[PDB]
């Protein structure tokens, strides 16, 4: 993790930078199977704009293995409290599972951010949460 | 580590 340093660097912008990076490291930090992206994108009236979001596949435990499963969800700067954009990206050689919380092209469905939002959860509670249900039942699971 | 996901039964 040297580009860390480039990354504080690649934002220098967000509300709470340092707060955030440390955000990050610590999922990175709890998971050391994730790894954070960085985008540029429009948005003030069409304006490029510096964006981070999360990817890697994080180790999604079984009943007796445990597996990786690909995600990537953009981190918003500070509100309204977590980033709602949470999604998995599975590759083409997978297969997507549609159901309450999948619908198709790998979008966590519920409100989530509008149902907990104790706040108490964390960034890291955050892609917890999906770990639960992407541990539970199969969000894409592959074939042999 | 690829992704892949856990396959199902």
């Amino acid at each position: 993790a040297v580009s860390e340093s480039q990354l504080k660097k690649m934002v220098s912008k967000y509300k709470y930078r340092d707060l955030t990076v440390r955000e990050t490291v610590n999922v990175i930090t709890l998971y050391k199977d994730l790894k954070p992206v960085l985008d540029s994108y429009v948005f003030n009236d069409g304006s490029s704009r510096e964006l981070m979001n999360l990817t890697g596949t994080i180790p999604v435990p079984y009943r007796g293995n445990t597996y990786n499963i690909p995600i990537c969800l953009w981190l918003l700067d500070t509100y309204p409290y977590n980033p709602p954009i949470c999604f998995v990206k599975p590759t083409s050689s997978m297969t997507i599972k549609t159901g309450k919380h999948v619908d198709a092209n790998g979008k966590i469905y519920l409100p989530y951010l509008h149902e907990w939002k104790h706040p108490q959860s964390d960034l890291l509670g955050l892609i917890q949460v999906m770990i639960v249900v992407f541990g539970d039942e199969p969000p894409v699971f592959s074939r042999p | 580590p690829e992704p892949t996901a856990p396959p199902e039964e």
